[PDB]
């Protein structure tokens, strides 16, 4: 609504996953919870778990 | 279009309203947990023609 960009990391919104719009702007986290999964591959992989 | 009051009055942990609208994105259980439709939606021809 109002055309301006927000960022941040910060609190309640820990990788939020949403349907935002696409006139948003606005960028936060980190990383996704797929890349996060990635991770979590690269932890299995270490262990072979 | 019916869509701003429903995010402002909807962050309160509003119960499922019932308001013959035209919102498709009735159906992201998230992002809102007061929408129940009273008409179908846009897409919901789709068993209409599956018939």
């Amino acid at each position: 609504q109002t055309l301006t960009p927000i960022l941040g990391i910060h609190g309640g919104s820990s990788m939020i996953m949403a349907d935002k719009d696409e006139s948003s702007m606005f960028f936060q986290f980190g990383p996704s919870i797929e890349q996060q999964a990635s991770v979590m591959l690269n932890i299995m992989e270490e262990y072979d778990w | 279009t019916p869509t701003p009051v429903s995010y402002t009055a909807g962050f309160y942990r509003i119960p499922v309203l019932g308001l013959t609208t035209r919102m498709s994105i009735y159906s992201d259980k998230s992002i809102h947990l007061s929408f129940l439709r009273t008409v179908p939606p846009y897409s919901h021809q789709s068993s209409v023609w599956f018939e």
